[PDB]
């Protein structure tokens, strides 16, 4: 039967911790503007300020 | 044989800063 067939199964365990982060996908990273209000993003942390 | 172990045993719990602040 199809439930009694073989099945190749991957878990994928990821950490939310705020450890500098290693493991992510292809983002292009900006040149760095200091001294004025701008939104950032930094490892997944979105925000906006000086 | 036993000892004190005082003031002993404390770590950082986590790996975020903090500064001049009391944190439980
Ligand atoms: C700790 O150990 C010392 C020496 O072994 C003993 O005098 C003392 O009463 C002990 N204190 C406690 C709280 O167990």
């Amino acid at each position: 039967g199809v439930g009694h067939q073989p099945y190749r199964v991957v878990v994928l365990s990821f950490e939310l911790l705020h450890a500098p982060a290693t493991v992510c996908g292809p983002k292009k990273s900006t040149n760095l503007v200091k001294n004025k209000c701008v939104n950032f993003n930094f490892n997944g942390l979105k925000g906006t300020g000086v | 044989a036993y000892t004190n172990s005082f003031t002993r045993g404390v770590y950082y719990p986590d790996k975020v800063f903090r500064s001049s602040v009391l944190h439980s």
